[PDB]
DNA sequence: TTTTTTTTTTTTT
């Protein structure tokens, strides 16, 4: 007996949040809808609150209630009680877009595994049926299911509506820029239109050759996230000393040149920028950086989550990187090494709700073609880091393969894949001496 | 099994009824369900040009009717002469059959009590006959 | 227990017709294969006889039952005996066709259920595989299988049929009065003289200098076809974004120079003639457009038989351009990379039986020569591009490499090569400030 | 499965 897959707890949360809060029932029901709930009681339930909503009333216990009484369904819903444990499941109805999207990550396997039942009764029992019938009868399914997902990204854009966006944006571009970003600040404005931030449990990846920004872009991204809010971040530096990474951020946030802080030859001006930037991070106190070498993902599993317990949650995780984790038990194939700890990772982050920012490195093949810009089949020992990234940057420096490019302290960073938005590149300034990275004010050349 | 194509295709095809040689002069006993075998090309004989519904209609009360109707369903060819050829094939080896169980008798005999020349030439031709077929 | 499909009686049939008769085979090879069988045992004596046919060798009871015991499988599949029974059961070899096709027809079926099987047991156990793992392991079985029944008579058709085939053609196109055009009209009478419009399964080039009339000459043949004509055309910019060809080609049907369009200006003596061609275009709904910078053959595949799909067959398709595609497994080697994209394409243009048009960049051999006028051998990272063509056009303008030329405003189109037809050119005018070519009305030189 | 080092042939800029 199999029993089909579901979410009881999405369910109940679902339907205590559109209670609780009403104005956002509109981004739920285009989510999900009635039938894609797996109990019937609670299908009903939701047509009790579409109804409501095509009448205009207010959608809470008392309504609720009473529509159910008038329909007879409040007895069929286990009555009051259970109306008003639906919200007592819910924390809250700011959440209700992950639970909503689970609730139809369910249907859809629903309607998968239904429809996989109806071929296998097709093939068990032709009845006459011809091979090209069952064919055309499978393929119209499978496109049924690929098709009704709506989303976004799926095919090219017609006419009307790139008309429409010509002439919109042709207006709104004379008058003023209306820039968005609505998104998990990462600290870079333009960085924000491409990604709408770092998004939680999600798996981001961050590759590149050595010596170019890869951890001084993360450490950045680290302290913009910090600044901007509230929850801790966490750090898991497996390679530099958490004095060396210290010395980094003071130098970046303070805009000194690292070299004087190394060698000490500071004065009184500098000294004046130091204390003024330990002044803030001692404020906020929501840093906590690990220097432990050789973990495992059983390891910072458990201190991630002691750390979340402790404070009550992470609002960012980073690991400084991905290679230089070890599983003993795999410890002799490199490659089921590697797709373990990629796995493990992405099991704690969507387990925690929190991203995860994981640094690669990448094969010598790179810099044997005539284009040395990376490509997503330059990760090394890449067995699954491509499949179970959900964003992948690189970051690319053209000055350091050419001395006498124009491009002199600018980086690309090359977006590999992306779950939700497209993919192209994001110029920024490069300020090595301070080991920080800027927004490209300069002029924006047009991406090709 | 060679006995159900060549009633499947007499029913499917009554008309093939006509053209079957005697089976009278051999006993039925050698192939099963050859007694009847013959009979229905009797009944064609007594009633030549019948439609398959009046072939069946003789032994609709028959308790071997519901083999004949499920033969009938079983390996429904629409070409008529390929079944024609069919019919002539499964006819040609129920021949060969016979002629290879009075090849057994001979041999039999000759275990029993030996072959003279005339009886070894006899039996040696019909072997020379049956590996021709 | 539900028995797998299978006909044990039709087996036996074609096992024991191939025992008699040898000159079949060919017929039944063609029709079935030892993994189709059902049990065991045949798989073993179809592949024993499928070593013995092989050797030139005939098959016959003494031979099939030596063959098996050198390799051990006599006593697996019954011994002698069991062969003895299957020859002798057979009256004869006439209809071993049928059986044939119905033990290919069990064996498909098998193949089905085993796929419904395992799709159903990949949904109830993901494994860690999303929603989109499922869908796009269900379809590619499907296409697996759609591939593999689409080979059934693809084999060295006899000249009867032929000839039978390339009559009616001739004979449709004869009834039809479409008083030359057959293809779909260029909109420029010259040029559908010697052309007779783009045929279907063709593959058209349009090569040129950099910023030559490339996109200029592509977009007119796209609104041309568009025009005159009520099937959808597909375009892909890869270069620049959709919204600067939308307003080119605003410019191009206005014939207001672009100047303002750029800036946004709707001034009214001119956004009153623009006005109704944004009517035209959206009752039509004739135009769908994505340039989605950065595609592989396989999205364009994807995205061009959905559209095909949804609307009914395509119209044209326009490439901007080839160079810009993308093959991830051939990125070490450029040169077999675009032997790939180029057989890639001329393969969409036969399976959705319509023209493609793809654009080109040439070499700077070209102004080495004296005579500045392209020829085939001038593509870029060329080879595999003039090969596979059908026809290929260069556009050259005398004005931009001369100063002092005759051709002033008058562009020509060369055409390097047609396969089914004669070559030669054609000179067209040239509205740079509207961006658009024009018949050329004035006097029309002769070709040599 | 991945990373490394050596030969030899082709095609392009
Ligand atoms: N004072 C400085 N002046 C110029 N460049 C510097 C200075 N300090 C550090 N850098 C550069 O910053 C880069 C940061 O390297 P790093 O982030 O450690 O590489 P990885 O990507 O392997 O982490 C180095 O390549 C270094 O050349
Ligand atoms: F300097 Al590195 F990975 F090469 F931190
Ligand atoms: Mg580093």
């Amino acid at each position: 007996l199999k029993v089909p897959p579901h979410s009881i707890e999405a369910e109940q949360s679902v339907l205590g949040g559109l209670m609780l809060d009403n104005e956002r029932w509109d981004d739920v029901a285009e989510r999900v809808v009635a039938d894609d709930f797996y109990t019937r009681p609670h299908r009903h339930i939701f047509t009790e609150m579409a109804r409501l909503q095509e009448s205009g009333s207010p959608i809470d216990l008392i309504t609720l209630a009473e529509s159910l009484e008038r329909q007879g369904q409040l007895d069929s819903v286990g009555g009051c009680a259970y109306l008003a444990e639906l919200s007592k499941n819910t924390p809250s109805a700011a959440n209700i877009s992950a639970y909503a999207d689970i609730v139809r990550e369910r249907a859809v396997v629903r309607e998968m595994i239904s429809v996989a039942n109806e071929i296998a009764e097709a093939g068990f029992d032709p009845q006459g049926r011809t091979s090209e019938d069952l064919l055309d009868l499978a393929e119209s399914r499978v496109f049924k299911i690929a098709e009704s997902r709506a989303n976004k990204d799926e095919g090219p854009k017609n006419i009307a509506d790139v008309l429409d966006a010509t002439v919109a944006r042709i207006e709104q571009l004379f008058q003023q820029p209306h820039d968005g970003v609505t998104g998990v600040n990462t600290g870079y404005d333009d960085l924000n239109k491409k990604t709408a931030g770092l998004q939680p449990s999600d798996l981001i990846i961050v590759a590149a050759r050595p010596s170019m920004g890869k951890t001084t872009f993360a450490m950045n991204l680290v302290e913009n996230a910090a600044m901007l809010q509230d929850k801790p971040v966490l750090i898991f530096s497996l390679e530099m000393p958490s004095e060396q990474i210290m010395m980094r951020s003071l130098a970046s946030l303070s805009r000194v040149d690292q070299t004087k802080i190394r060698t000490g030859q500071l004065d009184d001006e500098d000294w004046a920028r130091i204390s003024g930037t330990m002044g803030i991070l001692l404020e906020k106190r929501n840093i906590y950086i690990d220097d432990s070498s050789g973990l495992t993902p059983t390891e910072v599993r458990s201190r991630a989550r002691r750390i979340a317990r402790e404070h009550g949650g992470i609002g960012l995780i980073m690991i400084d990187y991905l290679q230089l984790m070890r599983v003993p038990a795999l410890s002799d194939n490199r490659t089921l090494e590697i797709a373990e700890i990629s796995r493990s990772l992405k099991a704690l982050a969507k387990e925690l709700n929190v991203p995860v920012v994981a640094l690669s490195q990448l094969n010598r093949s790179l810099e044997q073609r005539a284009d040395k810009r990376p490509v997503n089949s330059d990760l090394r020992e890449s067995g699954s880091i491509e499949q179970d990234a959900d964003l992948i940057m690189f970051i690319y420096r053209d000055e350091v393969y050419h001395e006498n490019s124009d491009l002199k302290g600018i980086a690309e960073i090359i977006i590999g894949k992306q779950r939700n938005g497209p993919i192209g590149t994001v110029r920024l300034t490069f300020n090595g001496q301070w080991s920080r990275f800027d927004n490209y004010a300069g002029p924006q050349y047009d991406d090709e | 099994t060679t006995m159900r194509i060549l009633i499947g295709l007499l029913v499917q095809n009554p008309e093939l009824a006509t053209l079957v040689p005697p089976l009278e002069n051999l006993d039925e006993n050698k192939l099963p369900g050859l007694g009847l075998f013959r009979e229905l090309v009797n009944t064609c004989l007594s009633q030549p040009g019948l439609t398959t519904g009046q072939l069946l209609e003789h032994y609709r009360g028959t308790n071997n009717a519901a083999t004949l109707e499920k033969l009938s369903m079983w390996d429904d060819i629409a070409d008529k002469n390929i079944a024609e050829q069919t019919f002539t094939d499964s006819l040609n080896h129920m021949f060969d059959s016979l002629l290879e169980l009075r090849q057994e008798e001979l041999i039999a005999r000759e275990r029993t009590h030996g072959l003279s020349n005339e009886e070894c030439l006899e039996l040696w031709t019909l072997n020379q006959e049956l590996a021709k077929k």
